[PDB]
């Protein structure tokens, strides 16, 4: 078997966003270079609203 | 262009338009005609009192 | 986040007569009341926001109408038929009814196919989908302009990363983006940086006190190594012989030691080295002791010269002279710094000089400081390159103090006590400066460069007690960076970043409000009274409902005890006449566009500048395109009627006219006012008339009643309606034909193009490029 | 027609006190020492009142 858990089921996807979303959901099964944690931000600007 | 639109509307009684020549409206015509009348007694002097 | 609009907001409606002879296309954008006597531009601003909400363009968005299509059953036809906009089948039904009235044959198959294929979707070179649909002209112009404005803030992910690489610290694990996101990733970000200087410069005491208090609370909780004072005290007692039986100067130093306020002082230490000019104060006893001299010496040696003002520096030198040289405060009151330095140096005291701290550059660019280099001072005046004090002769100076004779010609009790105390402070600062240097750098990354160079200790709240200062250096505690403490800092960085962004938006909003609302002041009672009343009206409106400015600004303004309304009113007052540059945002551009069209094209929104009242027996040219009976619409208001120019009267003059009966007999044009009007188009045939009488006469003045046209289509060979129009109607009201009306024959003028971005694009909600270490 | 003095020596044109060095003057009082032998925190107390 090529994969213990498939990265994504091709039939379920519909566009490019579902591939990205599914890959994030199944990333725990794979050997990840960097294990995700809380994200750190260095820049944030809020624009004026209507 | 907002300050110019107000000034033109007051002077010409009409909004400026991109496809219509900016002539100053009826005030410009009246000002031109009275200038002709002042110079000579032989000028037409056709501007109505109203 | 970004909103994906599924359908194009066309505003077209189809009106056709019952017999089908006449049909028209009308764009309905609503009716907006307009008031005369006040500025029209200001009113147009209020209506622009409401119009934007109606079209759905107020908030950032991208069109997603690419998938709204179907394919014909014919095998040749591979085109994609759009379903947005006015349906071509509706026009085909209207056109066929028109042909039935004229007895023409119905539309052929070839003509039907061309009409039914007018609305299509086709791809462009860049992968975007272009939709050609029937829609209103102003709806197309406003919607497409808003698209171009929001697209300015949508950039590729790799472009966003390149703009924020310089601000990424080294101690954070990089984020691994998916391969799709690197190729087709996009982020909606506004990258303009707004200055916080307008708030800081106007309110310096309030801004400084707020940020110092927040910083002090964080630094006060830093863990420190628990080292007992017994080892330090025992060494001091041995060096300067301490006897229970005798009274010595060393005891006065020892009994006054206390570590109760140690967390507070160590937070002050960080504050001095974190800001450019953070000046601290120090008040000694009326009769100085050996503790005050030790405390004063510690301040001059281990604190930056930038933190000690000249007046404090002179006060420190005066205290030493009173104790060491046996003089009074009144004598040294008039002596200068140079004179005081000579007095102490002659007696053998060398610690009379301030020392400048060495600046250390930050590794990364400070936040909200694009293209700038950060700096901070090394604690305890230790040169990082040499890993020792700036003064290279400190060892020699301490020995000189030891052999000196102060307060007594015979013996060295005072000198030995101070020398032993100063050796202990030197050793503790040498061992523990690295921990404080790391602590200072961590808190420096929280503040921008503007706050670094602007905030000052104006109030003087943070003043160090002499007992706390000398106990601080004698019992200096090593800084321990616990994992819990490290994570707490990371949470604060997120909250600091959000607070700065919120403040920048509030400053930009307040700067826009001041320019539009208030003018310049004059040395007159009328100007002052006018300004005071207008200022109160604006403040009442901004704080009503959901306040315009956030709670973060109100905390800064209320830090002195004043109310939120009062604090904002004072700050707005100082902003009048500001030269601060304000970056124009996409939403401001959108509103100015709709405001410009509201003024330029008034017939779309239900008001006009001129109306004409004319007797029925006078024949005037009218718009006959739509087939209306007794059409109240003219292509343009005639300049001449029957060879004479039409009289024009302003509304104010017509209101005061008492000879109105003579004027109406001839006919006139009313102008210098905004006339709100409404109309109803009925499919049947009838007498076209107005709902109410044209004018109302009162003893006070004349006025025009609200205008509402009942418009019917015309059947020429109807004697009953022709006679009623001429005999039952005496006066008629004419306005310029609204530009929203469009005959069915010109349905090709409703074709417009909308571009939707590619469907391969993926939008990233969190574009940050690093993770937390743990 | 009449004329009156604006209260509290505030210029309406500048919207501030007439003395253009007031902020510098108050900071000078805050850091000053006045009665060292017989007084405590006179400068700080007076400065806080002035602000």
């Amino acid at each position: 078997k090529l994969f213990e858990t498939s990265p994504f089921d091709p039939l379920t996807i519909k566009n490019n966003q579902d591939v990205v979303d599914k890959l994030y959901a199944t990333q725990s099964s794979s050997i990840q270079e960097v294990v995700p944690t809380k994200t750190f931000a260095t820049e944030l600007q809020f624009g004026v609203t209507s | 262009d907002v300050p110019f639109v107000q000034a033109y509307s007051k002077f010409a009684d009409d909004n400026p338009r991109h496809l219509r020549v900016k002539t100053g409206g009826k005030m410009a015509n009246a000002l031109t005609n009275v200038i002709r009348s002042y110079y000579s007694i032989n000028a037409p002097a056709i501007v109505p009192q109203v | 986040e970004l909103i994906k609009v599924p359908t194009i907001p066309h505003n077209l409606v189809l009106i056709q007569s019952d017999n089908g002879k006449h049909a028209l296309i009308k764009e309905d954008l609503g009716q907006w009341p307009v008031e005369t006597g006040i500025s029209l531009v200001n009113q147009a601003g209020v209506f622009a926001v409401q119009l934007a909400n109606k079209l759905g363009i107020d908030k950032p968005f991208v069109l997603d109408a690419g998938s709204n299509y179907f394919t014909d059953t014919s095998f040749i036809d591979t085109r994609k038929y759009c379903t947005d906009g006015l349906s071509p089948r509706e026009i085909q039904k209207a056109l066929n009814r028109q042909r039935a009235y004229y007895d023409r044959p119905e539309l052929t198959i070839s003509e039907n196919k061309t009409l039914l294929s007018q609305s299509i979707i086709y791809p462009d070179a860049d992968g975007n989908d272009v939709s050609i649909i029937f829609s209103g002209a102003m709806s197309h112009a406003i919607f497409t302009y808003a698209q171009s404005q929001w697209n300015k803030n949508i950039i590729k992910l790799d472009d966003y990363i390149r703009e924020i690489t310089l601000t990424v610290p080294k101690q954070y694990r990089p984020r691994r983006f998916k391969e799709i996101e690197h190729t087709h990733g996009y982020v909606y970000r506004e990258l303009n940086q707004g200055s916080l200087l307008p708030l800081v410069d106007a309110n310096l005491k309030e801004s400084s006190s707020y940020y110092f208090k927040k910083l002090m609370s964080s630094i006060s909780n830093v863990p420190v190594d628990a080292r007992t004072l017994q080892s330090a005290t025992a060494a001091l007692a041995a060096d300067t012989g301490q006897a229970v039986n005798r009274a010595q100067h060393v005891s006065m130093l020892t009994n006054r030691l206390t570590t109760a306020n140690a967390p507070t002082v160590r937070a002050i230490t960080v504050l001095t080295c974190m800001f450019k000019q953070f000046r601290i104060g120090m008040t000694y006893a009326l009769d100085p002791n050996i503790m005050d001299v030790a405390a004063a010496t510690c301040m001059l040696l281990f604190r930056p010269a930038q933190s000690i003002s000249d007046e404090q520096y002179r006060y420190c030198l005066q205290t030493m002279a009173v104790f060491l040289t046996n003089t009074t405060y009144d004598i040294v009151n008039n002596d200068t710094i140079d004179v005081l330095k000579m007095k102490l140096r002659n007696q053998g005291w060398p610690f009379v000089e301030r020392y400048n701290a060495v600046e250390i550059d930050m590794s990364v660019e400070p936040l909200r400081s694009p293209g700038q280099v950060g700096r901070y001072y090394n604690p305890f005046n230790i040169d990082p390159l040499t890993k020792k004090h700036v003064e290279d002769r400190l060892e020699e100076f301490i020995n000189q103090v030891q052999v000196g004779r102060f307060r007594n010609a015979s013996g060295n009790a005072v000198g030995t006590t101070l020398a032993a105390f100063l050796r202990a402070c030197r050793d503790k600062t040498s061992a523990n400066w690295r921990g404080y240097s790391v602590l200072v750098s961590r808190y420096r990354s929280l503040i921008p460069n503007e706050l670094f160079e602007s905030l000052r200790n104006i109030s003087g709240e943070y003043n160090i007690n002499p007992q706390d200062e000398h106990s601080f250096f004698f019992a200096l505690a090593q800084i321990n960076a616990d994992d819990e403490f490290i994570g707490a800092i990371d949470k604060e960085s997120a909250e600091y970043l959000d607070e700065y962004a919120t403040l920048a938006r509030d400053i930009s909003n307040s700067l826009t409000l001041v320019k539009a609302a208030f003018g310049p002041l004059e040395r007159t009672s009328g100007s002052i009274i006018n300004h005071a009343n207008n200022l109160n009206k604006v403040i009442n409106h901004v704080f009503a409902d959901k306040p315009l400015i956030s709670e973060t600004m109100l905390k800064i303004l209320t830090i002195d005890g004043t109310t939120g309304k009062d604090g904002y009113r004072n700050w707005l007052d100082k902003l009048v006449g500001h030269n601060y540059p304000v970056y124009v945002e996409p939403v401001v551009n959108i509103m100015n566009f709709i405001s410009a069209r509201f003024v330029a094209d008034s017939s779309y929104f239900g008001y006009t500048n001129e109306i004409m009242i004319m007797p029925n027996h006078i024949n005037v040219p009218v718009d006959d395109r739509f087939g209306f009976r007794d059409s109240p619409f003219c292509t343009s208001l005639p300049r001449t009627i029957m060879g004479n120019d039409v009289r024009r009267i302003s509304y104010n003059v017509f209101s005061m006219m008492e000879d109105i009966d003579d004027v109406i007999s001839e006919g006139f044009i009313l102008y210098d006012a905004y006339f709100n009007f409404s109309y109803d188009i009925m499919t049947t045939d009838g007498v076209t008339r107005l709902k109410e009488d044209i004018l109302i006469v009162t003893d006070t003045g004349n006025d025009i009643k609200p205008i509402h046209f009942y418009i019917y289509f015309e059947n020429r060979n109807d004697k009953k309606l022709r006679y009623e129009s001429k005999m039952n109607v005496s006066y008629r009201l004419y306005i310029k034909t609204p530009a929203c009306l469009l005959p069915l024959s010109d349905y090709m003028r409703a074709q417009h193009d909308y571009v939707s971005p590619s469907s391969s694009r993926v939008y990233i909600k969190d574009p940050a490029v690093v993770y937390t270490r743990s």
